[PDB]
């Protein structure tokens, strides 16, 4: 009988897909980086 | 005076989600009755296994090609419980 369609099952996949997006940190190391800084402002002296 | 030997299936499909088409005799070689007699209320009751609960081969909306001893016409099943009633088509 076609009533079998009422007891149909569905399959759910456990592997999720994250939308196409950038993972960031593309410019890491591209500029002069100072790690472990402290304070609200960091000053870089410059000479002419 | 319904005779099971004179009823036959027309529609070949086994899909029970749609209607079926039947053909019934009634000419001199069949049950030998008029179309009006065959189309009377409860005539096809003997075809159902249990007409009180509407259990049987006939379903609502089926098309029966009735072939009486005088004329012939298309008929459509309207109800199957508590009687099998048909209307012209």
């Amino acid at each position: 009988s076609l009533a079998l369609s009422q007891i149909e099952i569905q399959q759910f996949l456990s592997e999720a897909h994250a939308e196409f997006q950038s993972e960031g940190f593309l410019l890491q190391g591209a500029v002069r980086t100072k790690s472990g800084t402290k304070g609200s402002i960091v000053h870089f002296p410059v000479f002419g | 005076a319904f005779g099971i030997n004179y009823m036959g299936r027309v529609s070949t499909s086994a899909n029970n989600d749609t209607q079926k088409v039947w053909i019934y005799n009634g000419t001199a070689t069949g049950s030998n009755e008029t179309v009006a007699t065959i189309a009377a209320s409860g005539y096809f009751n003997a075809f159902m296994v249990n007409v009180a609960l509407g259990k049987g081969p006939l379903g609502v909306g089926d098309l029966i090609i009735i072939n009486g001893n005088d004329a012939s016409a298309f008929y459509t099943v309207q109800t199957i419980t508590p009687n099998v009633t048909v209307s012209v088509f």
